């Protein structure tokens, strides 16, 4: 999981 | 303020790739001169131009059966189906032109930008 | 020997996502309490075990409408239909609960895992 | 395109  | 799964995308395609080879829930046959490819409408139309079109017409959208122009060659139609549902091209010089000729009339822009590019080098 | 199209799973998600807001080629209606849920069974199967249980029950995939255990929040099934036509979890304070136990009931591993390590750090 |  990233911050897009 | 989201968060993103990175492989979510490549997942989906791998799931639906494997929907299609155990043929669960294709809703259209293909057909290219002799031979026929079963695959889901959504698909098609995600990773096609002509797809896009003919399954948005209020007619078409009800089809079980597409039967492509009879110059497209089956072989070139497989490459290019096999890389709607994985992302992988397999080009070959001895393909490269009936892989091309499929991807412009299935409008496949990418694919299109990529066989120009590889005959191009040679 | 084949070549790959990085974008191409993402693009196809994307569009997917387009036909899912125009509702075009829309198979499947899910009923969670009072709200209903357009989508493509295929998708549903693609990112979720519990519908890929349900749609290749050779009598449930015959089905237009699917209706959910009535203890599934509308919101939290509304973030995770999102999440699974985007790789976008919208994950807040103020929904993490209703977010992972409509992940654990979908059977949607990854988000079940980022919803387990989000409230382990609060 | 990349060499996967
Ligand atoms: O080279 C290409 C690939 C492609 C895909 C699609 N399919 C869509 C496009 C839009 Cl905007 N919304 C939804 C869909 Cl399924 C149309 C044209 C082309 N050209
Ligand atoms: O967390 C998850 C996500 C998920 C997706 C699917 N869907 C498939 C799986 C296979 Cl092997 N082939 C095809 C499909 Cl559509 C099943 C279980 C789970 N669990
Ligand atoms: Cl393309
Ligand atoms: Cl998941």
């Amino acid at each position: 999981w990233v911050i897009p | 303020s989201c968060i993103q799964f990175t492989r979510h995308a490549s997942d989906v395609l791998l799931n639906l790739n494997r929907l299609r080879s155990r043929d669960i829930l294709t809703d259209v046959v293909i057909v290219v001169s002799r031979e026929q490819f079963r695959a889901h409408k959504t698909v098609l139309m995600a990773c096609s131009g002509l797809f896009y079109s003919i399954f948005t017409d209020q007619l078409k959208c009800n089809l079980s059966v597409i039967n492509l122009d009879p110059e497209i060659n089956p072989e070139g139609f497989c490459i290019l189906l096999d890389f709607m549902y994985t992302s992988r091209l397999n080009l070959r010089e001895g393909n490269i032109m009936a892989v091309m000729a499929t991807a412009m009339y299935l409008q496949m822009e990418h694919v299109v930008d990529t066989c120009r590019k590889f005959i191009k080098a040679s």
